[PDB]
């Protein structure tokens, strides 16, 4: 959470399993997968998504728990960054040529 | 600040009032044999926020049954017509630094309210809304509903005593966080829970809530139930 | 296809030399064997970089400093007679060029040059880790020439030698025309100083000009 | 908070990001024989303080050569004609409570940077002003000189997994102070310090900075070198 | 007289054929992570009684999806897209002492059926109607569903040398329970149960139905599959 140091909110962030549909609403979000995560309190939140193979996939949502409370002097608009990588171990076979390149 | 999980559950906390000084337990007969849930039931159900203005008086849930659509403690409140639970309800406030005020939040078992216009009863909906609350009113209303005038929050009692049940302050100055548990207070082991209420969870601003122009004109409340050592009826024969 | 249970454990595929050390094809050219005495169509030359081909180059580019040996296979066809003999002359950095056919650099000793002639297997050459430094460096942020003058990113540590290529056979009565296909392989490969990978395309082989791409491929919303 | 002092420097500090795992060292021959300065050059040489606005798509410096105007260490670049050292490198950032924004703080060992129109080179003082930095820019840019668009930083690859690199986060909300560590990555153990640029201190604002109408316009970021474990070729005979 | 009971289902039987001599078993990751329910799942579905009369050619059942509305089993088939089970499928006849007959009961892993008239497919449809099983026929059928003449059962192969799989007869002359323990066998530790169906129970009358002109014109066939060791994938974060 890249947001001042005065600003206090909760957002949750819901995974759903790779056959589970997405959550439509808040609520339906938190009877599945969720981390109720209060920014006010800690400003890096950490999960490690399972199950994750190719050879219909999860989903990451997020969700105004709260919304963003700040004092006079604080901007009103925050920013979150994100960060992705192998959570303890990667498996990894078939070497192919990349589809990027031309 | 300490990250709380149960089962699928993680929520976010920075003391316990224990209410009447009980943990939560089991009622621990083959001719009437309780199943313990344990597998989910357990897990944090978050309510919706519920935003704290300057001219809010107050709100109230009706519990067990507040959590009567939240997932499987929900549905198992379908398939067995008796139970019990113990209800770990934290409640924190995230407001800023410049926000002041001060909440009373307590849980009321057996909290019997009046109609609105006495000589009558209320339409049954006007004690509970699942999951959302009921506000309460600044002044006296009437009409076929409850008696919601603060000063007499719901029971006829005065609301500045209404400290001796399981309680705790909210005071934005120095805490943001309350955590309550209720022991299931009731005077039959078992007993139905879509016809009884055993307490009443009513977070009242005693001192408003005040700021400047500046800060945003709310403070959202956020309400977490974890129902604990829920136990049911049998199913199976003997 | 579906999604399967992909269960094992294993990252002997990920490893440096299995991810490097695969030979790929990085040189076609034509040489013909007889006419035009004074021409330059009649041998071949590729200098050589790993900055060839742009499937290979990405993935030397994965990494700022490597070092390995290079074992190169030939692969010679012939159109249109005797049988034919070639000759693959490895210069290295230090070495004298031919400009014809038939200069006398090809006879010079410390040019190593293979001899394969027509229906055998296939020439395998292979050249050490040749460079000055201590590893070839993909990258040089740096000006060749003192003071900032020209030349911008191109170092001499990461010299490897040339390659030309020619018949031995003096003259034929028809023409013929020789295509050789070399096969580039990095071997005994280490890696340092890891890299992230290229984004934009590459625009000239020994440059890191790029026209400013996008970052991934767009979506509608960021709720999608 | 702790007074860190070098030589005749002393800054006012408040973890270290090591590169590579590994901490700078001496290269340890009468064929060729390095010279240890010690003295000076690993004092402090804080550079000049970079204002971050709203606006501030980044910056980069290029070492060793930044520092050649910097005292006994960009006297001791023109004397001797190989050299290598260590950089530990502070970024501060002495922003306030209401300020709000993040960078990185990355080295990138190698920056070779693309000309801004292809099919040409850049008059290689587009790469480096000594001492002040060349800015990033917001879009493509045209003419004979680095393409400094963010989202393609200098190289061609993607800025936001520039994070390979040693690199640290500055998020205003919690730090504000980075330190890097670079031990010295070349092919070579010795080169020449004014043809070859060793590393590329990039600071890339991500969350861009934000406030309200009160506070100062901007975000004075504070650079500080220390040139650590400095060796040069010998000048006397054997 | 054994009274097997699991869960809340009690059945009354009466050789177990472990088929290929395993009983099924649990797969023993933190990458990949089952969930075993054990919890009900385990239970005896009983399907619905089939009538064998003189002229009945056969059945057939596509599990584990012939179980997609039969309770909890059937309702994590559509929570989870992973699973893997052992199916003890135990199949009564409860005829009298005068009818006459015989059944082949064969469980056929991997029984991939032709179509009726080849150059085409089949809608899907024609293989599985959950509970309810696809009769065989006694001679050669056309359109678009599956070829289910007997002497050529499913596959193309002689309907005589099925035996070569899990098999149990049931000779009303002597028996008429058969029991069969199918210890999930596939190519892949965990599939999803509603594309790929594991095995094919099929009932096959070899010696028909006989009887005189006063006993009842049929002989109920009953089928009942018990879900053991039932494994699924995991829902919660790592």
């Amino acid at each position: 959470f890249c947001g001042s140091a005065m600003a206090t909110g909760k957002l949750l962030i819901s995974y759903s399993p790779p056959g589970a549909s997405v959550p439509t609403s808040r609520k339906d979000a938190m009877l599945g997968t969720h981390i109720v995560w209060d920014i006010g309190l800690q400003s890096s939140c950490v999960l490690c998504v399972p199950w994750i193979s190719q050879s219909s996939a999860g989903y990451i949502t997020c969700w105004y728990q709260t919304n963003i409370v700040v004092p006079p002097g604080a901007p009103t608009s925050c920013d979150v960054l994100c960060f992705a990588s192998a959570c303890n171990d990667f498996s990894v076979r078939l070497l192919r040529d990349t589809p990027f390149m031309a | 600040v300490r990250s709380m999980t149960l089962g699928n559950s993680t929520i976010t906390t920075q003391n316990v009032v224990v209410g009447y000084g009980e943990w939560p337990s089991y009622l621990s007969t083959a001719e009437d044999q309780p199943t313990q849930p344990d597998v989910a039931t357990c897990r944090f159900y978050t309510l919706e926020s519920v935003q704290w203005e300057k001219t809010s008086p107050g709100w109230w849930w009706k519990f067990p049954e507040a959590l009567k659509n939240m997932g499987l403690f929900g549905q198992n409140m379908h398939y067995h017509y008796l139970g019990r639970a113990g209800y770990t309800i934290h409640v924190q406030c995230n407001a800023s630094k410049f926000h002041q005020g001060c909440l009373l939040v307590v849980c009321v078992p057996e909290a019997e309210m009046g109609c609105a216009d006495t000589d009558t009863t209320f339409p049954a909906t006007e004690l509970t809304t699942e999951d959302t609350p009921h506000v309460f009113t600044s002044d006296s209303i009437t009409g076929k509903k409850v008696q919601a005038a603060v000063c007499n929050a719901g029971m006829g009692v005065g609301v500045g005593n209404l400290t001796i049940f399981p309680h705790q302050w909210i005071n934005l100055r120095t805490n943001n966080s309350a955590t309550i548990v209720i022991p299931y207070i009731n005077s039959v082991p078992m007993d139905n829970m879509f016809r009884h209420y055993n307490f009443t969870l009513m977070i009242i601003p005693f001192a408003p809530l005040n700021f400047t122009d500046g800060a945003t004109a709310y403070v959202p409340i956020t309400v977490t139930i974890a129902p604990m050592y829920a136990e049911y009826n049998g199913l199976r024969l003997a | 296809q579906t999604r399967h249970v992909v269960n094992f454990h294993s990252r002997s595929e990920s490893t440096i030399e299995n991810f490097m050390g695969r030979a790929a094809c990085v040189f076609m050219d034509q040489y013909k064997i007889n006419g035009e005495e004074t021409s330059t169509d009649r041998f071949a030359v590729w200098t050589i970089n790993i900055r060839e081909m742009a499937q290979l180059r990405r993935k030397c580019e994965m990494f700022t400093y490597m070092r390995f040996d290079i074992e190169m296979t030939m692969v010679i066809t012939s159109c249109q007679m005797p049988v034919l003999t070639h000759q693959i002359m490895y210069v290295p950095p230090g070495g004298p060029i031919p400009a014809k056919v038939d200069g006398y650099e090809w006879q010079t000793s410390t040019n190593p040059s293979v001899f394969w002639t027509e229906g055998n297997a296939p020439p395998r050459i292979s050249i050490p880790f040749i460079s000055v430094g201590n590893a070839y460096s993909s990258f040089y942020d740096g000006w060749s020439h003192f003071t900032q003058d020209g030349t911008y990113g191109y170092t001499t540590l990461n010299a490897m030698g040339k390659l030309y290529i020619r018949h031995v056979n003096r003259s034929s009565p028809h023409q013929i025309t020789s295509t050789i296909r070399v096969y580039f392989k990095p071997k005994h490969i280490k890696a340092w100083v890891p890299r992230p990978p290229r984004l934009c395309p590459y625009i000239n082989k020994r440059d890191v000009n790029f026209v400013v791409t996008e970052i991934t491929d767009s979506r509608t919303s960021i709720t999608d």
